[PDB]
């Protein structure tokens, strides 16, 4: 009987908890240094708006309505905020929490991704969109 | 003639040796501290029940710690029931002496109380932290006194005229300067909630802030009333007058957990070796379950509501590590740190009853089959890992398994319902294993097995290459695959006579298959299990499945030499019914040198390999011989 | 006066040379500017180095709030069609030159090299004569306006004439501009789809509203012969609204028209038992798929027989 | 008049008794088919010190023995009927705060 | 007014925690009494050195034990400095009191003695174990005497008439009733050899003479002085092996923190290693020449479990127990030294350009497993592998080697990954980079994954694979004009056969590494390559949740000289939709796919496909 | 005439010594630019204690200073550059058997984490 002799991972797996706005009101221990953004402040406060930036914000709604249906969002990338301003890319899942009958909030499993990693996966992003001409290009 | 005298002790050196080699972690005297008062407290409390007369002057049960930042002294102080001056020089000045034992020993049989602490050596770890002590104490025989010392062999008492405490108990600690860490606030918060978290009575902390007030902007510093110890323990509480809304919450501040527990289970036991333990299921599997070697703190360990220890590794098994709770005890023998537990073989009657218990907790979520479901979708890879590591309770651990079957949609089915379910004439159950459902699903082994309506296993995991080494029986039954040599089919009278006549005519054939594949194969037999698919591979009886070999090539840290010991033993067998075999046979008696018969046969041989669980060598040479197929199919 | 006043005021100096023909058209949100441009240098003995002409195509511009640099939205309105002048362009006006200037040549005609001009140029941000060459302004809501012209509620409304044009255009049997149209269509829906939060019930709305326009839009690539431009349109409306007919009827069809027998049959299975005695039609297309199958096997693909003839 | 303190444990055949007093006078420790009295003078502070307890099962009074050393008063008691496991000492069910188990050679013999 | 009291502490208690609460082992007393017995020696010693009058009562230093089962008394004597009746009140009949401390503050140089005990509490130890402890003692001062206790607040000492011990001290302990175990000689010697092992004067045991501790202490010698067989033969006393150890580190770390360690490398490595996972025992730490702790994992990192050895002290704190190190940071700088001194003793080893092939073909599983997971000595570490090519044939060779054959526009290290190296030699990855004359690396075992996951780099040259996307080969103009033509006149076939997968493969462009295959596949830059995603999918313990996590897409590329390419291009130019083309674009797809080291789902499609060829070729 | 007995470690910029007298009378110490004196009447016994070191470096007696505690006399001393490494704090190489090192206050602070 062959033995299990595997060499384990260091994977940086870390969740968080979504409001049904999909707003945070707290964050587990490998979150407190990933993002290094300590609880109380983004508990209580949270800066009043996003912590997804807007190139990504609206790429969270084609995850919500999968959420919304069945429970999984599937596989989605974001860009949380990180105290010294920075951007710490996440591969993403979430799964919303019912209390009785109906929903009660959400915990999400991302995991982060150096900043490579984003610029790859986001040069492809901009041109995977059906939309109209870009003639004349004035703003998104 | 003899001389007789009596043992005596160096003050210097003992003290020296208190200091110095006892206690490692200087965060201790603040644990054996609020240890003390809360000891003081019970006291009172318990010499109160009887005449209500001791409790006129001061009627609240508290412990409050006040940190003074400026005049660096750590100052406790307690409601309990003080010493008096003989208290104070037959107590606290005397090492290895303890009221606390004496009161125990002093009060009647029966009495509901349980007071920490029977060493007497647990004040002067104070000096830890402190430079020189004072101890300022009140009781109702007598007046209010101050005891002074600096733990240089001697101490002061005298007679106090300060302003009146009521009744308890003061101790100031003037703070050595290279532990003025003690002070702030992130410290002491972690060290009480570490350590003396389910202390029986309030703990109280001074938080000096200042809050934006107005009615221009006025900085009011302020003394806030803060508190440490809002939790009770529920362990000590019947467990019939539990909610089951009271458990989530005890299990979200036990484990700062998000969502609620998925099954609770609080027992206790009776004996020599006493203990109650809560034991929590969380819903959702952690993350980082298999990696932490080291901080994996799982279950914790209590001695009369004080912290001892949490990582130890013989207080539950390693297949049980999702597995979260408390266990508290009232004898438990103790070292002298209060860190570490004596003489550890206690730690095995422990995981006994631990490991029957969380066993009996999965047996009864095993009823409610609207949430065994999430609970198996979790921790199927740690039932399988059980069922792989301990012998002694293989039985139940492998009862809870769930699998998809032949005739099972998308429902996992348990082993019971797969013996319900089966033919009357099954000598045996049918299994078989591979990367995924989809690719076992339309396996060419198993095609005859289910047209004649037969219902077979599936298992996915590689871990179940691991689960079938020891699953020999269930229920008594044979559990046989269908990707070995021997496939035993319940075997039908009327096809004998055929199966032997196409043995005669094929025997020429496979001695000539044998000849032309050296040493791909080691025998070509005829098949019984082939209806849809021309010939296929499979493995000997003595040897690694042909998924084992796949999972074996993977270990990274395994040795190597011993590859060709356990070596697969591969077999080619044959299908009589698919028209490949007919013109095989048909071009090999007119001619037993041909190319195109040779050439075929090695094409069959090398793209049935793929269909099984095997890896091709040298592929190239497959995808060559393709390659000259289509080339010559669009004729070049 | 407030206009030549205005003019000079802000670091312009522009004489009047000869004024133009016609009525103002609307220089409101959403007015079209086309028109050429030649640019020459201030004291580099007026280099062209940026032109029109050497490039084949003319430029437009997005006269309203949509755009940037209101400076070249007010230069528009100083002119009109046909009126041609000298500008001089102020250094605080010219201050963000390189940004658009390397943004403007990346977005020149369009493939789908290095330049050393450009990024010296770049480390010199410096103020240039644009002999602007004037073609016309357009009208906002004069003429089939732009897409992007509005603010939602002119779509809104407008959107209708679209889709019965289409539907004209079409029974006609005009089927690429249909196709234009529809797709211009889905696209003014869409880019409304994404202002408002998900979840919202004006959302699920909007969906309702925009699948038919999909559904018409998907249905003349088969015309086009781009059988899988309707398998990605139709697998993506389908994860949602199960209980569609054409929406499985044109998905089927592509199936079955690329040798897809398996998933042909399946879907027309699901068609059928969501739209009952409806036979004929898909009987029809089940057995000629069966029959064009097993002609290609039969003629085609039996050429193989030489693969062992050695 | 007081009880002592007490430590004990447990064997295959044998219920083992430590009373935790030093310098014991003329002790006297009876045996009977229930109850074990115990009975010393310890200390120069010349405190007496009685324990009475019932037994939680029956034990043999021939084959059991005491021992008196200096450090504390050992008792040897053999159970009545062997492989009898004692989830305690006495009868009834509250604690005798003046008993505990000793750990420093306790021994789970039923394994 | 104010009150002065003497600080106190009372007897009995204070026993009561020594016997009950300080030791959790029995066998730890002979431990404590060898000590005290030793100490005793050093002292007679040292007075002897400096006044060879003080040894004419006896001139061996010597320690026995008398078992003695007819009455059971263990018995334990020594030729030592002994007591005086003044010594036995104040040293032994007192709780903390230790001699040996007051003896050593009172040295008048820094002279050439180290002795064990300082606490003063650790002879009671033997009422563990002893109902009474009798002492006889004879001090050349004076006349032999007697001591006793039961450790119940009194001791008795008188006057002797026995037969003369000439001088020394003999402590005997007359044992448990229950605890009669200690007199078995299994017993006596395994606790000696665990923990008394290296003292520094003889141990006999009279059961009959016979002598324990014969192995000496070699690591406080000079290790200037030390011949080869000397190691080898204290290697063998350490290990049990009958082997030779292979190298050999002798070193010492000067400080706060001295110690002198000394580490071997066994020959052979054991058939239970990884394996074993019960104990670690292997670097065995001493303080003073006792044994103190076996490796708790914060000695030694798990990759370095086959170094064996010792580690010896002078000052280090010890609890009350004599069990552990006070301090948890100890442990890391001991860790630290002792894992920088092993990579020096491997460059070392490594000069020897024969020897280090023995060394290798044992140890590179773990010095891989050191580079996953050290991140500190990566940088060292990657200098001692050694790895076949395509050039050094049946030789193993080195990446400083292969820097030092790197042509003059080569500018990185080439590596592929499979399971066979007849395999990987072959295949369609590796074709044109042989044709250009450049030297890929062949790692060809389930550990050279993990190690490239961290490496990455080296010397300034990084690692890059053939099985990833977007490979660089450093190359002339006159092909940079042909691939980019062949782009231009391949962007139909390439898109329509990308859109006929449309769902397995992420892109689909032209190739840049086929020279006899028309087609492969590569993965992405980052995420799991082919060989890792193939071992991470057999795992038994990975975590199914996260997969996608760690997933990587698929890219297929195309030969433009091949034939069949060719030919399809050609026939797919005629006609967009032909079901010839699509037939055998999916064939061409799924060969591939089995050809690049990947697992293709369901393989059954595949079979029919070929059987049904097979069928309608063969004429059925 | 015998040297107490002294325990000791350093930080970056501090080197402690503590010299294990109880109830010490007439404390008086010396400080120097590398030397070190140290002298008391050590218990009630009233034996003398008197301690001699050659520093290993250079220290700043205007800034070091000794506060005496009931149980010992600790001393707290500014090194002559911020942040060298003391192996030992004696000149001589001998070990001196009156002289061990703090464990319970030793750090590491030359490898801050
Ligand atoms: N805060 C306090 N208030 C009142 N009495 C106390 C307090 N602390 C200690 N005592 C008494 O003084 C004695 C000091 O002993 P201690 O060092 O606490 O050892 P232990 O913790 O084993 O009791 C105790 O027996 C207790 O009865
Ligand atoms: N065999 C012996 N000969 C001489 N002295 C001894 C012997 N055994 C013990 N001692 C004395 O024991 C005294 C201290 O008791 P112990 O607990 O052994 O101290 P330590 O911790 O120093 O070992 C020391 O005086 C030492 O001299
Ligand atoms: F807090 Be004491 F040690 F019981
Ligand atoms: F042998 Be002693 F306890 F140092």
């Amino acid at each position: 009987p062959p033995s299990i002799l595997e060499i384990r991972t260091k994977n940086f797996i870390f969740r968080t908890k979504h409001k049904l706005d999909f707003t945070p009101i707290g964050c587990d221990a490998k979150g407190q240094l990933i993002l290094g953004y300590t609880e109380v402040e983004l508990c209580t406060r949270g800066s009043g708006y996003q912590f997804i930036h807007a190139a990504d914000m609206l790429h969270c709604a084609e995850s919500h309505i999968r959420m919304i249906k069945t429970g999984e969002s599937g596989m989605t990338v974001f860009r949380l905020f990180a105290k010294h301003s920075r951007w710490r890319w996440v591969q993403s899942n979430a799964r919303l929490i019912y209390r009785n009958g109906r929903p009660d909030y959400i915990i999400a499993t991302q995991r982060p991704l150096t900043d490579e990693e984003g610029r790859e996966h986001l040069q492809k992003r901009s041109t995977s969109l059906p939309f109209m001409f870009a003639t004349g290009e004035a703003v998104l | 003639e003899v001389e007789t005298f009596a043992f005596q002790a160096e003050i210097a050196q003992l003290m020296s040796l208190i200091i110095n080699t006892f206690y490692s972690n200087k965060e201790i005297f603040l644990r054996e501290l609020i240890s003390n008062a809360s000891d003081a407290l019970d006291k009172i409390r318990y010499e109160s029940l009887t005449d209500p007369s001791k409790l006129d002057s001061g009627k609240e049960l508290k412990i409050d710690i006040i940190p003074n930042p400026q005049e660096r002294t750590l100052t406790l102080v307690d409601t309990g029931i003080g010493m008096t001056k003989a208290d104070l020089i037959n107590n606290l000045g005397t090492i290895a002496k303890s009221g606390t034992k004496a009161f125990m020993e002093a009060l009647q049989a029966g009495a509901d109380i349980s007071m920490i602490g029977q060493f007497g050596v647990g004040f002067y770890s104070a000096y830890l932290v402190a430079e020189k002590v004072v101890v300022i104490t009140k009781h109702n025989d007598d007046e209010q006194y101050a005891w002074e010392s600096s733990a240089g062999g001697s101490f002061t008492v005298r007679a106090d005229h300060g302003e009146p405490i009521g009744r308890g108990t003061k101790v100031i600690l003037h703070l050595k300067e290279d532990q003025t860490e003690y002070l702030e606030e992130r410290r002491v918060k972690e060290v009480v909630k570490k350590h003396s978290q389910f202390i029986g009575y309030p703990i109280t902390l001074y938080l000096e802030k200042e809050r934006e007030k107005e009615i221009k902007k006025i900085k009011e510093k302020y003394i806030d009333q803060e508190e440490l110890n809002k939790t009770k323990p529920i362990w000590t509480r019947n467990p019939d007058d539990i909610t089951q809304e009271e458990y989530g919450e005890f299990y979200k501040s036990l484990t700062n957990d998000w969502e609620d527990h998925l099954a609770v289970k609080h027992f206790s036991v009776e004996g020599q070796l006493e203990f109650r333990a809560l034991l929590f299921i969380p819903r959702r599997a952690p993350f980082d379950l298999f990696e932490n070697k080291k901080k994996k703190n799982n279950i914790k360990l209590y001695v009369r509501r004080v912290f001892i220890m949490d990582s130890c590794d013989e207080l539950i098994p390693e297949y049980l590590n999702f597995i979260r709770g408390v266990v508290d005890s009232e004898d438990l023998p103790l070292n002298i740190s209060r860190e570490m537990l004596q003489q550890s073989k206690i730690l095995k009657v422990i995981r006994k009853n631990i490991v029957k218990k969380c066993l009996e907790l999965f047996s009864e979520l095993a009823e409610d089959k609207e949430n065994y479901k999430k609970f198996y979708e979790a921790f199927s890879k740690n039932l399988k890992l059980g069922i792989h590591e301990d012998s002694t309770n293989r039985r139940r651990l492998s009862e809870l398994l769930r699998y998809h079957t032949s005739q099972s949609g998308d429902e996992m089915t348990s082993l019971s319902e797969y013996v319900s379910r089966m033919k009357e004439t099954q000598k045996s159950i049918y299994y078989i294993t591979g990367e995924s459902k989809e690719q076992v699903a339309n396996s060419a082994f198993v095609e005859r097995v289910r047209k004649r309506g037969f219902e077979v296993v599936y298992m996915t995991e590689p871990i179940d290459e691991y689960c079938v080494q020891q699953l020999k029986e269930f229920d008594g039954k044979s559990l046989v695959s269908v990707t070995k040599e021997g496939l035993e089919l319940p075997e039908d009278e009327e096809e004998k006579k055929k199966m032997e006549e196409s043995k005669a005519k094929f025997e020429n054939l496979c001695k000539l298959m044998k000849e032309i594949l050296d040493k791909k194969v080691e025998k070509v037999t005829i098949s019984n299990r082939l209806v849809s698919s021309p010939c296929c591979i499979v493995t000997s009886t003595y040897g690694w499945t042909a998924n084992m070999e796949r999972i074996m090539k993977a270990q990274a840290l395994r040795d190597n030499s011993t590859m060709g010991y356990m070596m697969a033993k591969k077999h080619l067998e044959i299908n009589p019914d698919h028209p490949i075999v007919e013109t095989l046979r048909q071009k090999a008696e007119a001619d037993k040198n041909d190319k195109a018969v040779k050439d075929l046969v090695v094409l069959l041989f090398e793209t049935a390999l793929l269909s099984s669980g095997f890896s091709l060598e040298d592929p190239q040479t497959h995808s060559n011989r393709i390659y000259r197929m289509i080339k010559l199919g669009l004729g070049i | 006066a407030d206009l030549i006043a205005r003019l000079r005021e802000d670091g312009i100096q522009k004489r009047v040379i000869q004024e133009g023909r016609g009525e103002l058209p609307d220089f409101q949100d959403g007015t079209k500017a086309t028109f050429h441009f030649r640019t020459l240098h201030s004291d580099n003995e007026g280099s062209v180095i940026d032109d029109s002409r050497t490039r084949g195509k003319p430029m437009e511009l997005i006269v309203g709030k949509k755009f940037k640099l209101p400076v070249w939205e007010t230069i528009v309105c100083t002119m009109r069609e046909g009126e041609i002048a000298q500008f001089l362009c102020d250094i605080k006006h010219v201050v963000l030159y390189p940004l658009v200037a390397k943004s403007l040549r990346n977005i020149a005609e369009g493939k789908d090299l290095g330049h050393a001009d450009l990024d010296a140029l770049q480390q010199n941000p410096q103020p240039l004569i644009f002999h602007i060459e004037m073609l016309k302004v357009e009208s906002p809501g004069t003429y089939q306006q732009d897409p992007w012209a509005m603010t939602d509620e002119e779509k809104a409304k407008a959107v209708p004439v679209i889709h019965q044009e289409g539907n004209r255009l079409y029974r006609e049997g005009q089927v690429k501009e249909a196709a234009a149209k529809y797709y211009d269509a889905i696209a003014c829906l869409k880019n409304l789809q994404m202002k408002e939060q998900p979840g919202s019930p004006d959302w699920i709305q909007l969906d309702l509203q925009i699948t038919p326009l999909l559904l018409n839009y998907c249905q003349c690539k088969l015309v086009a012969q781009e059988y899988y431009e309707v398998l990605d349109h139709c697998s993506s409306i389908l994860n949602k609204y199960d209980d569609n007919v054409k929406a499985y009827f044109k998905r089927g069809k592509a199936h079955a028209a690329v040798w897809n027998a398996q998933e042909a049959q399946a879907d027309f299975a699901k068609v059928l038992e969501l739209d009952p005695a409806l036979a004929p039609v898909v009987s029809r297309e089940l057995r000629a798929l069966e029959t064009r199958i097993r002609q290609k096997d039969e003629e085609d693909k039996a050429r193989f027989r030489g693969i062992f003839s050695h | 008049m007081q009880p002592a303190s007490a430590k004990w444990y447990d064997r295959r055949d044998y219920v083992f008794i430590e009373f935790c007093v030093e310098d014991s006078k003329d002790v006297n420790v009876n045996f009977e088919k229930s109850k074990l009295t115990f009975s010393c003078l310890g200390g120069s502070d010349n405190f007496k010190h009685l324990n009475e307890i019932d037994l939680f099962h029956c034990i043999d009074p021939n084959d059991s023995k005491h021992k008196r050393t200096d450090r504390s008063i050992l008792c040897c008691l053999r159970k009545g009927e062997s492989g009898q496991s004692w989830p305690r000492l006495t009868k009834e069910r509250a604690k005798l705060n003046w008993l505990s188990v000793d750990f420093n050679n306790w021994k789970d013999w039923e394994d």
